């Protein structure tokens, strides 16, 4: 209650918890930042910034809190768009984007393996790089010697010969080439009958499609 | 000693007379206005985490009356508290609300435990499938007992005024409310140190005052007289080293561990033995 | 049935006073009638069909539940054991059960010393239900909603009329029924099993 | 407070916050793990960190508190360099490392478009991987049907047929290939007047293999 | 305190701290959202915890109060495995990372640079994506201009010129080419003598389909 105010706690949580900072890389913090807004003071930061350079100054109704950044806490810069984590020692800009935040579409395509071939429904999102098209075998595939994952019309695009064995997470890795243009996935039996099996898929497709 | 009475469609005063003698020389000790609201548990529940609402679905068929679903704030100041029949102290839960599932059945939800050691009875024993849950009410009667009476199984006539002896059930019974003192286990902050110096700090937790947290400079007081908090050794059910300490801090020693067997991260259960009474 | 048992519903009592109507009725009767020789304890014994031999004279409870501290075992049939004969209308006859063995002894005991000369009247009323045909002693020999006492006849066979009569009677012995008389704390009969 | 110290809350704050944990996979936790840093005990770890091996032992005041990881608990493993998110069942490593931090410099710019051919000034930094090229249109481009955004002389590198229209987002990947080499992205037009219009143009700028 | 129980405070703290939360995008939330856990409410979300579409429905004590999302706190989407940081107006999607983690197991080797060139001991396993390979200069190379850390048979393929200078972390990144296929990196001095210096190399190993 009076001894520990709710506000003290609320501010503490907001400031300490990872926040996307709005730092503009200026020597001085903006005169009127938003309430509960984190601004990391850049090195060689003049003017205000009660927090030392390399420390986050968080506006709280005009009170800039000199909070030493928490270890392992992301402090993405709004202006930069860069994810600058604090390691407890130094600022590190982690993997990132420039108005094109990359989202890896986790697409799970489950297709019963039937007849000779089936087409997986995991269409690539338009303009999305594919890191890897992993294929799992949900259920043992009768007849088929191996999976033949690929884009329709080609069973050899990635993981040309995979595993039809039960519970096998064989990876059809696109690898160096990534198909940004939207495309479906086709699965075929390897010189055999697909029926009697179930196919699981782990399409990982990173799209730089979101403004930041 | 609380004696709420579930009258079976009975209109009139209920006379509760207590006689120590088995034969039944009862002397009037209490009177009950009408059938009290009572409930019968239809479910078994593991102990809820202390001081946090837990939405266990506790289905209770109300013997008499109906439960009320209410805002948590009212229960915070004390509203929806029902005492289930329990080993030792009857366990009373300040659940935020109860949800009707059937005409008699109400599902208590957001159960709150650990208030005045509400959780203390539950931790050793999870609630049984069937128990008598009684709402706090005017009908509940606790007065008329001499100090000597607790700890003695005085036969209690417990029935309508017209009914007597066999007709108003006469049951030998004892009450241990004073014994229930210091029900919350003393806050335990055991600190293992080199030489097996585990200091089992035992900040006093007081049942009668309640589990007060210092607020605006209002620290938890006593009111349970004196309590010797106890450490239960983790390796053995009977503590290899039995220490009941009035002092909260109880630093351990290497020599005890050497002489017998004490684990370094041994689990400690606070048995709330009290100087004033017995374990509480 | 219902929930936990509620100790209400005093039997044989419809009085506002709640004391049993039995004995209270006797008080009124005694006051009105000087002679006091009206005892006719006609049992509400249960019988089934109107054809003799086929009919069996076995009593049944007023209601399947209606649990009471007292229990009744006429002809070896317990309150739990038998079926309801006193259902409350709605196409089910409210015949009424045979009185408890304890009640019979108690009745004799109350009648005694009240100036009432006690004479027991065995009465069996057959109340087989409807849904068959027309109740008949013989000829059709069918069964009906109400069979009058003494209207039973054996029509399966002339040679077997004796056999049918024997079947209806049974072959009772005093030893065949064992009386587990029980006395309460007062010492008056509590349960005559 | 007194009953629950601010320090108890502060220790909790470090634990609650995602942390750069160190998975050194030592059966016995190091004698002096960094304070306010969690050293994750490997599963099966002996001696210290005995409670819940596979939990994270966080050193606060010289006491290693093994935090029980929850669903989606992300702890960046320093030794691996991967950010490993404990799914709840077990550790699950995120897609990626070597101390490599992907530096980002914001280059979103509004290129006023005058004439069919306009030159974007967003030259890539040397040795900076371009995940994708970000395209937006800020103002109505008059008489515009197509955006030939791409390297000058080869507008085909990024889509050259992206529709040119007011407020049109043509955000996209420049193929599987990433352009480390510095390059402009001239906004040419396929016989489309761009006058009277503004283009929001950015290229994701990633500097991989850059030390913390 | 009496006014706010320690537990009341704890629940508030857990909720405010960024929590990975599952967005199944249903009109109605799962029947038992766990305590200290929430189901993301999509816009148009209704029912219990339907207060505010675009919020998070969290059940504590049987009441599914919907927490107001805090900007800068990452309410990552467990259900789609999509990182989602609240933008304050929308569930902005951050970089996303399967049911098949793309696990990182960097191989650290410290070959002493010797003779003219030393193939790096660090080895890329089959199906391991290489984001990049580090070339830390542990010791001053004698006469060696650069660390040509390259895919075997092609030092120039990536990181062709990274200055071989003492105390320099010459991380080199295979950005356009993700070599899932196994490669033993070959490090060569740039037309120079490797002897007298030490190279610290971590080779990024990313394995799709890794178990959790």
């Amino acid at each position: 209650g009076q001894h520990v105010t709710h506000n003290e706690a609320l501010d503490m949580i907001d400031a300490l918890a990872p926040r996307v900072v709005l730092s503009d890389s200026l020597a001085t913090p903006p005169p009127a930042p938003p309430d509960r807004s984190a601004w990391i003071v850049p090195p060689g930061g003049s003017g205000f910034g009660g927090a030392g350079p390399g420390q986050i100054a968080l506006r709280l109704g005009g009170v800039w809190h000199a909070i030493t950044p928490a270890q392992g806490a992301r402090w993405r810069v709004l202006d930069r768009g860069a994810a600058v984590i604090w390691s407890g020692t130094s600022w590190r800009p982690a993997d990132v984007a420039l108005g094109s935040t990359l989202g890896l579409a986790t697409i799970e395509a489950t297709v019963t393996a039937t007849g000779p071939s089936v087409t997986a429904p995991a269409l690539i999102p338009p303009r999305a790089i594919v890191l890897g098209v992993t294929s799992w075998t949900v259920q043992a595939v009768t007849g088929a010697t191996s999976y033949r994952v690929g884009v329709p019309g080609e069973p050899d695009k990635f993981g040309a010969s995979l595993g039809a064995a039960p519970g096998s997470s064989n990876i059809g890795v696109v690898g160096p080439f990534a198909t940004y243009a939207p495309t479906d996935v086709v699965v075929t039996a390897e010189g055999a009958d697909f029926t009697g099996g179930t196919i699981g898929l782990a399409a990982s497709v990173i799209l730089p499609g979101a403004p930041v | 000693g609380f004696i709420a009475a579930h009258a079976e469609p009975w209109p009139g005063a209920m006379l509760h007379s207590r006689g120590s003698t088995p034969e039944g020389s009862f002397t009037l000790a209490a009177e009950a206005d009408a059938r009290a609201t009572i409930g019968r548990t239809t479910a078994a529940l593991p102990p809820a985490p202390a001081h946090v609402w837990t939405p266990g679905p506790l289905v209770v068929t109300l013997f008499s009356g109906a439960l009320v679903g209410r805002p948590d704030l009212d229960v915070l100041d004390g509203a929806n508290a029902l005492a289930i029949q329990h080993p030792d102290g009857w366990e009373v839960v300040q659940f935020r609300e109860a949800t009707l599932t059937a005409d008699r059945t109400w599902r208590l939800e957001g159960l709150l435990r650990g208030q005045r050691g509400t959780d203390g009875i539950v931790g050793p024993a999870p609630l049984p499938a069937g128990a008598a849950v009684v709402a706090i009410d005017t009908a509940l009667v606790a007065a008329g007992l001499s100090a000597d009476d607790p700890g003695r199984a005085l036969w209690w006539r417990s029935g309508p005024d017209a009914a007597s002896l066999a007709a108003a059930p006469l049951r030998p019974h004892t009450f241990t409310a004073a014994g229930l003192r210091a029900f919350p286990p003393a806050h335990l902050r055991a600190v293992v140190t080199g030489g097996g110096d585990t200091s089992l700090s035992w900040v006093p937790r007081s049942r009668l005052v309640g589990t007060t947290w210092p607020d605006n400079g209002a620290p938890i007081p006593s009111g349970e007289g004196l309590e010797r908090y106890q450490v239960t050794i983790g390796p053995t059910a009977a503590p290899v080293r039995v220490i009941l300490a009035d002092t909260p801090a109880a630093t351990y020693t290497a020599a005890e561990r050497a002489a017998d067997g004490i684990a370094a991260p041994f689990r400690v259960a606070v048995s709330q033995i009290s100087e004033t009474t017995g374990p509480g | 049935d219902g929930a936990d048992v509620v100790w209400e519903g005093p039997e044989n009592c419809n009085r506002y006073s709640r004391i049993s109507d039995w004995s209270l009725s006797m008080d009124h009767l005694k006051n009105t009638l000087p002679a006091v020789q009206t005892v006719s304890l006609v049992v509400a014994w249960f019988g089934t069909d109107l054809r003799a031999g086929l009919c069996r004279f076995e009593p049944r409870i007023e209601l399947r539940a209606k649990r009471t501290s007292i229990e009744w075992i006429a002809a070896g049939l317990n309150r739990g054991s038998a079926t309801e004969v006193s259902r409350d209308e709605n196409d089910r006859p409210a015949f009424g059960s045979s009185p408890a063995d304890v009640s019979v002894v108690r009745a004799i005991m109350d009648l005694k010393a009240r100036g009432f000369r006690v004479v027991l009247y065995p009465f069996v009323m057959m109340d087989v239900t409807a849904d068959q045909a027309l109740p008949s002693p013989a000829g059709t020999g069918a069964q009906g909603a109400y069979p009058w006492r003494g209207r039973i006849m054996p029509d399966v066979t002339g040679g077997r009329v004796s056999d049918q009569i024997a079947a209806l009677m049974g072959t009772a012995q005093p030893d065949d029924f064992t009386a587990a008389v029980t006395r309460n704390k007062s010492g008056e009969i509590s349960q005559v099993n």
